[PDB]
């Protein structure tokens, strides 16, 4: 039978405006292996995104790591968009960054 | 601990996809190029103790068995009740200082496996897996070759490789850590997130603390890979909005030699005045 993908987003370093970083989307636990994963910057797809070679776990479910180098600013939102046969619609998982305290 | 995985996707009788890779412990060391039929060495020490002539035979052996597998699958697909599109996964390897394995899955479920000298069907996989073992065991000389690949050729590949590239598996890379707010908390609650990034090897200790008291509400996430060969982990703690005082994250890792990373929920995080 089929299995729906788990989607986890994280940056390699703490978010610092103007400093280059690496954005990661780790997709795991899905079956079959046919899947579409995009990294989003402000809602638009990021070109030049690397991903690891397809692999699977002991329960035969597949996993992948999508990543790209990036430089966050004060306004940019980042997310991971995944489409799979188990999904009715593409699921979007945001990169959860802390922009500091709000009230100046 | 070395093993090789196969991912064969059969979309129809005319469209296929074959993905092969080899793994030392947890580091991908080899990849198959479907075009040119060549084993791609990912690192200068991927070839190990073996010469160019032996690799040419290994490429040819895997070349013949792959062509023979894909043709045999499409020839017997109807008899085996294989309905397109389907996916077959294979994983096989070894380790000493001992064990050996070779498992095959159909549509992501246990189908058949190799035991000592022949293919045994998984009983739950039913008759179609017994029919599959009839075709896999039709040539005992091929099952003897498969045996020696697992018991002899595989541990020999670990020798000339796990000794040459032993330094990388024992490398100690210190983690970095930072704190942030988490999303999706309960009403009137906060989610405190402790990130631990860039450490190697994999074993790591991380807990939210109140001084010396470990906070047992610490929810440790999955250890996620990083493309530079290091690992990443999130540890979250949900607290009432008032009780977030004197909280800190403590990280223990072999590379730190007892000098734990300790970060305090403080500054703009609280936020102070
Ligand atoms: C890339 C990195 C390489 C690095 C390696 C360097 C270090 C090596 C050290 C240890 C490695 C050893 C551990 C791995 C041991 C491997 C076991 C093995 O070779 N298994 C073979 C046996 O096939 P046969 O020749 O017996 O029978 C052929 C068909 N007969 C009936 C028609 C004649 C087979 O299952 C897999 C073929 C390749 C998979 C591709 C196809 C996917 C579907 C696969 C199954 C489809 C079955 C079809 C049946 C009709
Ligand atoms: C490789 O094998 C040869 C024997 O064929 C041996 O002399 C050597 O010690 C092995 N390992 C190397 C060269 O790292």
């Amino acid at each position: 039978i089929q299995r729906t993908p788990k989607i986890q987003v994280y940056s390699r370093h703490p978010a610092e405006n103007g400093k280059s970083n690496f954005l990661n989307c780790y997709v795991s636990g899905f079956h079959p292996s046919d899947i579409e994963v995009d990294l989003l910057k402000n809602g638009e797809r990021i070109e030049k995104v690397e991903h690891s070679d397809l692999s699977f776990s002991k329960d035969w479910s597949f996993y992948l790591l999508y990543y790209t180098e990036f430089t966050p600013t004060e306004k940019d939102e980042y997310a991971c968009r995944v489409n799979h046969v188990t999904l009715s619609q593409p699921k979007i998982v945001k990169w959860d960054r802390d922009m500091g305290s709000l009230v100046p | 601990s070395f093993h090789v995985i196969w991912i064969a996707s059969f979309y129809n009788h005319s469209w296929k996809q074959n993905l092969v890779s080899g793994w030392l412990s947890d580091l991908q060391t080899h990849t198959w190029d479907s075009n040119s039929s060549t084993i791609v060495f990912l690192w200068p020490w991927s070839r190990g103790n073996f010469s160019n002539e032996e690799w040419k035979e290994l490429e040819t052996l895997f070349r013949i068995r792959t062509i023979r597998s894909f043709e045999g699958i499409r020839r017997y697909a109807h008899e085996l009740q294989f309905e397109y599109p389907f996916e077959i996964q294979v994983t096989g390897g070894c380790e000493l200082h001992s064990g050996s394995f070779l498992q095959l899955a159909y549509q992501g479920s246990d189908f058949v496996s190799f035991q000592n000298n022949s293919w045994l069907p998984y009983p739950v996989a039913g008759n179609m897996a017994k029919h599959f073992c009839k075709v896999l065991n039709q040539n005992q000389h091929e099952n003897d070759i498969t045996h020696n690949l697992l018991s002899d050729t595989c541990p020999r590949f670990i020798l000339g490789l796990l000794d040459a590239g032993k330094a990388h598996l024992q490398r100690q890379v210190k983690p970095e850590a930072w704190l942030s707010h988490g999303p999706s908390p309960g009403p009137g609650h906060l989610q405190l997130v402790c990130h631990v990034s860039g450490f190697y090897p994999k074993p790591v200790w991380v807990m939210w603390m109140r001084g010396e008291q470990e906070q047992q509400g610490t929810q440790r996430g999955d250890i996620l890979p990083s493309a530079d060969g290091t690992w990443y982990l999130r540890a979250t703690l949900e607290v009432a909005a008032g009780e977030a005082a004197d909280l800190s994250c403590r990280v223990k890792h072999s590379s730190l030699e007892g000098q734990d990373i300790v970060l305090y929920w403080e500054g703009s995080l609280v936020p102070r005045g």
